[PDB]
């Protein structure tokens, strides 16, 4: 997965 | 140098510590009192002037470490930073850590050899 | 820690109950005996007004458990009692008087120095090195230290980080001369002669090295 | 024998000021009872000296059962013998002085008994003011335990006596200023408590 | 000076023993201004007046020495990882996380180290009392007294609280009255003398 | 069984460390200890180069060598290397036999180099943990009081959230909190299964929680016992244990161990978390009466060593069984730690057995010395289903009793997902 | 379906090491 930020 | 002059305007609240007796006599009393024994005041700056050599030779070449008491602000590689670093002591300041930071064992300056 | 408690603290909170009745009692008798102008029978009435004000509060909130702290003033009534105890406080609070004309020189020594190194340090403790790359933390170790950018004569920062604004203070930003509320506590605690050199550390990592030292030296020898 | 004791001696000198101490107590109680004989009860006890000379052997001899009886350990009675080396004073003229310091200092208890009455008080009135106003709030998520907390009494006292001494006081407000806020407005007025 | 220039070759120490002696030339200038050879010769005459309040009080320093190396021989020792309390215990590696955070693990060395200032001999109990009489860092030698509980073992958080009574009487006695007693003595002193 | 002979006929050598001990650290490249430098041919069946001349051991970094625990497991798990040497030449195609010791060091056959920092303990590892013990029906119980709020309930969200990572998806667990109430921290309500998605709920609700208000042991207990009566839900029905984190108080809370645990079915394991100042003489006497064990986390560096201890209590039953207790057990599909792709494990638990005949065990013979495996890769059981005789569309599967497939074409070696991906 | 065996409960377990039994 695209890493996605919180 | 601007700021040198901007000093003086904060100057003028002396003025009202000198009106009023009892501040302007305990002042003056004292005052004249520091200034007729100028040679008992001489004593502390004698001692100051040999510790401050002493120290300097003894402990000017300590590598200045920032993570130890002997830094760039704290060291014996002048004589007006030796004298600063006396007055520190005198005060009352950490004297131990700079005195166990002082014990034999340290890494001497790159200047010095 | 946060609103815990034990069974000793609830025993103490109902023995506050009988303490707080027994003074109640010993204000209405010794009202109706003379109809207070004494210093110490007015500590006494507004201890147990404030007393019997907290546990209404108390009951009825089921911050009022901070005002709590007028039964530390109870304490004081051992001097009262004693008669010899007395005579030794009024010995140590009469030769205060002559050390009045001492503390408004005090007091305006350090509205002087305050005055002074706010308009000589005013903002300049507010920036730290800063690594390059995901930030907003100062890898400026554990103690971070002031900095300066590469025009001043301030600390230079490391081979591998950057001086950038935007920071805290060296101590959260309680020790600064922001204004005359910062400075006025910064010049105290350097008059105690406690946390000075690391004050006038501070002020040497931001603006320079060669003035500093005059301020924060005179400042000792006067105060 | 008394400052010859190190950590991690040798064998020998263990033993040897386990003999010494007790060769010189068997010899200070004969001096003792030499004392009572040659120049009867009152007479001894009359100068200061000799009843704390007294107190000093009764208390060797009922710590030596401690220590061998194994239920207390060590923590220096012996050591107040050394006060009578203040004797080597009555050679010289520094001995009238002293005598008489002490001498006034003894006069004078029922004022120094009562100066240092109010001073735990106020260590005392402060020390639960600290507490209340404190006490739990210097929780905070770093891994320093901070020592210096008004957490209990006697830590209370602890830390109230610490700023007494001046020693660190400020790194104590720096906490009590945080417990309330920060460096805001309502939050830093609690720094007039530690002033 | 001159026995100096000639060595002209004997680095051996020597120069460099030789050369933290020329700090004498302030003190031949005080022969020669009359007025500072009258403060050396007063402050001279202070020092021999004030004798006996430094002997008491270094001799009363040496109780107070003997009596902490009695209670803390050997036991304020700790290993960086606060888990082992024992030498043969704090060999090798251990993780620490730094600023608390269990994402960040950082492998250091485990050291078996004793305190900055210790009441190991009785020459570093005097030191460790010095240090502690100057009122600078003493509440962490009190903090870390108050740890120890056995020889040869780490620490314990609060093991022994009630042993700062100790240190309360070392600083009410020899911070408080001592260092006290000394300035009404000069004090007493110039007052007789103009008088 | 040569393992467990050779342990009873060893002699504990307290300082004979002059012997020199001899083996082969796997992360290196000493007083009492020697070292093998080998020769590390490269192997087609495995991925990394191999020895074949001795069994290489791992001794984890919080783990000091050259102790006298230490010295004498490598003293005594040196006839292992023989037996070792031995298995393979009846089968060639043997992976990984590694012995993982109680003390912490595991010595594995293939002698190759281990694989920046390493965290690796062979106490924690799924093949360990599942040969240990039995399955368990474990509760947590947190103190959210106020008492407990700072640095104190730091270490308690992260000692739960390291404690969940010892569970495998035959046991079940749930984690409630009291605070004068009791009540849950997810959205569950009872025993749920320890499996990857409710363990990320449960330790996620934990990173949630906030200390305030007073303590009630006695009301928060009744809820942890009423929670492992339900029998409405799937569960173990094996060890039922209670593990209490807290930081110390004065109430030992008799009345509730006696309407509940009065045949002492339950056991209770107490945790003393943070430095503070309280009584923890109350939570020592839940542990000893009810069958326990007490445990104290000062630090972050004790959470890992002491929330996967409680295992050396729930296996005092199955060393006492005897050889009932002997059953080989495979673990789950898992990516192998020396990077060998997917990998299933045995299990075999070996016993203390010193002063057997001679009547002088059950002294410290209740428990284990360590567990021992051996992996087989999935391409070796994908080798006995040919597939190219079938159809494209045709395949083989096979699960375990749980649900989850061992053997599928849809089966990938990557780890699978719990939820969106987040970073700060 | 879980696994069959179970190993708990035997009554010649020593319950005499807790962790603070030594204090
Ligand atoms: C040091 C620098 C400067 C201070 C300001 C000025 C210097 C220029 C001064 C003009 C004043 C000199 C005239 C003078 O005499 O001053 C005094 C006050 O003295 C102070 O308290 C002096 C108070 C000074 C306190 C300075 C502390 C402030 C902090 C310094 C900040 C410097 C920080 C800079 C930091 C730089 C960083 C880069 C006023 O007059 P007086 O007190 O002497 O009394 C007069 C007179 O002198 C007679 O002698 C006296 O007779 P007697 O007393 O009987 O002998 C009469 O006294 P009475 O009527 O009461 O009986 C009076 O008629
Ligand atoms: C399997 O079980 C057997 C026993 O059933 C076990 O063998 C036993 O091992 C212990 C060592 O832990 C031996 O203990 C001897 O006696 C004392 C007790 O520990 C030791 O003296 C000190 O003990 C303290 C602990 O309180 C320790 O910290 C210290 O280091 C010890 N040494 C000192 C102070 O010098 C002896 O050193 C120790 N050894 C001797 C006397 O040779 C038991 O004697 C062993 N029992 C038998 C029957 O052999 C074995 O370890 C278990 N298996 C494993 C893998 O642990
Ligand atoms: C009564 C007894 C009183 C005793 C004296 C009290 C204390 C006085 C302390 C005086 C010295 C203070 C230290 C000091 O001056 O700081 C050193 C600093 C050197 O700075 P540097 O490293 O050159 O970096 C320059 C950055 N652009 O500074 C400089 O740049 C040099 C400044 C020279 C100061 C000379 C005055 C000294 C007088 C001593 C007597
Ligand atoms: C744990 O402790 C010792 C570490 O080396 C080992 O004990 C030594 O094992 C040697 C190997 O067998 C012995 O050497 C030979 O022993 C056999 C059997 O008695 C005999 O042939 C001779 O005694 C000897 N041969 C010689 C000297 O040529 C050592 O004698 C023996 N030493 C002692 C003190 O026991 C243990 O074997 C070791 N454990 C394991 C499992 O390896
Ligand atoms: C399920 O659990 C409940 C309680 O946790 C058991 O008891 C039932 O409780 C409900 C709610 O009050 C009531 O219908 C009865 O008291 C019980 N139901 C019965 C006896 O049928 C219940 O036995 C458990 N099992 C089932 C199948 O419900
Ligand atoms: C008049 C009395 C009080 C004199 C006291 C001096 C004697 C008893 C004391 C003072 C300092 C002591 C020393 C302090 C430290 C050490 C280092 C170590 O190797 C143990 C012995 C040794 C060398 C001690 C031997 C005894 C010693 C010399
Ligand atoms: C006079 C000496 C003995 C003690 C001085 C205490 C008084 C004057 C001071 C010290 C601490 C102060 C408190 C510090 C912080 C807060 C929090 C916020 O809600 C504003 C008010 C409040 C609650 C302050 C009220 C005034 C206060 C209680
Ligand atoms: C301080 O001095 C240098 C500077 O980096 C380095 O050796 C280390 O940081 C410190 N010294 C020691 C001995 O740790
Ligand atoms: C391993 O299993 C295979 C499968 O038939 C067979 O060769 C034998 O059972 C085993 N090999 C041995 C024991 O060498
Ligand atoms: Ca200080
Ligand atoms: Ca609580």
């Amino acid at each position: 997965c695209e890493p996605g930020a919180a | 140098s601007i700021t040198f002059f901007r000093l003086f305007r904060v100057m003028r609240l002396v003025k009202l510590l000198s009106r009023g007796e009892g501040i302007r006599t305990l002042l003056w009393t004292f005052i004249k009192s520091f200034q007729a024994l100028p040679y008992v005041a001489l004593l502390i700056v004698m001692l100051f002037f040999i510790y401050a050599v002493i120290g300097m030779q003894v402990f000017g070449k300590i590598a200045l470490n920032d993570t130890t008491e002997i830094n760039r602000n704290n060291n014996f590689q002048t004589f007006p930073q030796a004298v600063l670093l006396l007055f520190r002591c005198a005060t009352g300041e950490a004297w131990q850590d700079i005195m166990l930071a002082c014990m034999p064992g340290k890494k001497c300056a790159p200047e010095s050899e | 820690p946060e609103d815990d408690s034990n069974a000793t603290n609830s025993n103490l909170e109902r023995v506050e109950y009988l303490f707080l009745i027994i003074f109640t009692v010993e204000a209405f008798l010794k009202v109706i005996a003379y109809g207070l102008r004494n210093g110490w029978n007015l500590l006494d009435f507004i201890i147990v007004v404030v007393g019997l004000f907290s546990a209404i509060l108390e009951q009825a909130t089921k911050d009022v458990k901070a005002l709590r702290a007028f039964r530390v003033l109870r304490p004081l009534r051992l001097v009262s009692g004693v008669p010899s105890l007395q005579v030794v406080l009024n010995s140590i609070i009469k030769a205060m008087v002559p050390l009045l004309h001492i503390a408004l020189l005090v007091l305006f020594v350090i509205i002087i120095y305050a005055i002074i190194g706010l308009e000589l340090f005013m903002g300049k403790m507010h920036k730290t090195c800063y690594n390059q790359e995901g930030i907003a933390d100062v890898p400026a170790e554990d103690d971070p230290s002031p900095c300066a950018l590469e025009t001043g004569h301030g600390r230079q920062c490391q081979n591998g980080t950057v001086c950038k604004p935007g920071w805290d203070g060296p101590k959260h930003g309680i020790t600064n001369f922001d204004n005359f509320a910062f400075a006025m506590l910064t010049v105290f605690q350097c008059i105690t002669m406690e946390g000075w050199t690391d004050v006038l550390y501070w002020v040497n990592d931001a603006v320079g090295r060669d003035w500093p030292w005059i301020y924060f030296v005179t400042l000792i020898i006067i105060g | 024998t008394i400052a010859s004791e190190h950590y991690n001696q040798p064998n020998w000198l263990t033993e040897v000021q386990d003999t010494a101490n007790k060769a010189l107590l068997a010899l200070f109680t004969a001096e003792m009872l030499l004392k009572m004989y040659s120049l009867g009860l009152q007479a001894y006890f009359v100068s200061l000296f000799n009843r704390f000379d007294c107190f000093v052997v009764c208390g060797g001899i009922l710590e030596t059962i401690l220590v061998e009886t194994k239920i207390m350990s060590p923590l220096g009675i012996s050591v107040l013998r050394c006060v009578r080396l203040l004797r080597i004073f009555k050679i010289t003229r520094y001995w009238n002085s002293l005598s008489n310091l002490v001498a006034s200092l003894l006069n004078s208890v029922r004022s120094i008994a009562s100066l240092l009455l109010l001073l735990f008080l106020f260590i005392i009135i402060f020390s639960l003011l600290g507490m209340q106003l404190f006490g739990g709030k210097f929780n905070f998520d770093e891994m320093q335990t901070r020592r210096s907390t008004f957490d209990n009494f006697p830590q209370s006292l602890l830390t109230v006596f610490q700023i007494l001494t001046g020693e660190d006081w400020n790194s104590v407000m720096y906490d009590g200023i945080m417990a309330y806020g920060g460096p805001s407005f309502p939050g830093m007025l609690v720094c007039i408590y530690f002033i | 000076s001159l026995i100096s220039f000639g060595i002209q070759s004997s680095a051996i120490n020597v120069v460099k023993i030789l050369r933290v002696l020329r700090v004498l030339r302030p003190l031949r200038a005080i022969n020669r201004a009359k007025g500072l050879k009258h403060v050396v010769q007063c402050v001279f005459v202070a020092i021999r007046t004030i004798g006996n309040i430094v002997i008491v009080t270094t001799l009363l320093q040496f109780m107070f020495a003997c009596i902490g190396v009695q209670l803390f021989k050997g036991k304020l020792y700790t290993c960086s990882d606060s888990s082992k309390q024992t030498e043969a215990e704090c060999k090798g590696n251990y993780i620490t996380y730094k600023d608390g955070e269990v994402d960040h693990p950082i492998i250091q060395p485990r050291s078996w180290e004793n305190s900055k200032f210790d009441f190991d001999n009785v020459l570093a109990a005097m030191m460790a009392l010095f240090t502690v009489s100057t009122f600078e860092g003493w509440p962490e030698l009190l903090y870390r007294s108050i740890d120890s509980h056995t020889e040869d073992k780490g620490p314990i958080y609060n093991y022994r609280v009630e042993i700062s009574i100790f240190f309360i009487i070392y600083i009410i006695i020899i911070a408080f009255f001592m260092m006290n007693i000394f300035v009404g003595f000069v004090i007493v002193t110039f007052q007789e003398q103009g008088e | 069984l040569e393992a467990e002979k050779v342990q009873a006929a060893h002699q504990w050598r307290e300082d004979f460390a002059s012997n020199e001990v001899v083996y082969y650290n796997a992360k290196d490249d000493e007083p009492g200890s020697q070292r093998i430098k080998p020769v590390f041919i490269e192997d087609a069946n495995f991925g990394r180069q191999i020895s074949y001349q001795h069994a290489a051991v791992h001794i984890p970094t919080d783990i000091y060598e050259g102790s006298t625990i230490v010295l004498n497991e490598l003293n005594w798990t040196s006839a292992l290397d023989e037996v070792f040497k031995k298995n393979r030449e009846e089968d060639p195609s043997l992976l990984w036999q590694v012995f993982g010791s109680a003390t912490g060091l595991a010595r594995y056959y293939p002698a190759s180099p281990w694989v920046k920092i390493d965290l690796y303990d062979v106490r924690r590892r799924p093949w360990y943990i599942q040969g240990a013990a039995s399955p368990k029906d474990m509760l947590i119980l947190v103190d959210v009081s106020g008492s407990v709020s700072g640095l104190t309930l730091k270490l308690i969200r992260t000692s739960v959230s390291e404690m969940l990572e010892t569970l495998s998806d035959d046991d079940f667990v749930n984690v409630a909190s009291f605070n004068s109430n009791a009540q849950d921290v997810s959205c569950f309500q009872h025993l749920v299964q320890a499996n990857v998605r409710n363990k990320k709920v449960l330790k996620d609700a934990v990173n949630n929680i906030t200390a305030k208000g007073i303590t009630d042991y006695k009301k928060g207990f009744s809820f942890a016992f009423e929670q492992l009566l339900n029998y409405n839900v799937s569960r173990a029905n094996c060890n039922k244990i209670i593990m209490l984190f807290t930081d110390g108080g004065e109430e030992r809370a008799q009345e509730i161990f006696n309407k509940y645990n009065k045949d002492k079915k339950v056991r209770v394991f107490t945790f003393s978390v943070g430095q503070h100042n309280y009584d923890r003489g109350p939570i020592q006497w839940m542990a000893c009466e009810n069958k326990g064990y007490y445990y104290e986390i000062p630090s972050i560096g004790a959470i890992r060593i002491n929330t996967q201890e409680y295992l050396d209590v729930l296996g005092r039953p199955m060393v006492l069984a005897g050889d009932k207790a002997k059953q080989v057990q495979w673990t789950n599909v898992y990516l192998d730690a020396l990077e060998l792709g997917l990998v299933i494990t045995g299990t075999l638990p070996v016993f203390n057995i010193t002063g057997q005949f001679e009547n002088k065990t059950n002294l410290k013979n209740q428990l284990i010395l360590g567990v021992m495996g051996v992996d087989v890769s999935l391409e070796d059981i994908k080798r006995l289903t040919p597939r190219f005789t079938l159809c494209p569309n045709g395949y083989y599967f096979a699960i375990d009793p749980n649900g989850y497939v061992l053997l599928h074409p849809n089966l990938q070696p990557k780890p699978i997902g719990v939820g969106i991906p987040t970073i700060n | 379906k879980g696994p069959d065996v179970c190993f708990d409960n035997n009554v010649l377990e020593d319950y005499t090491d807790c962790g603070g039994v030594s204090g």
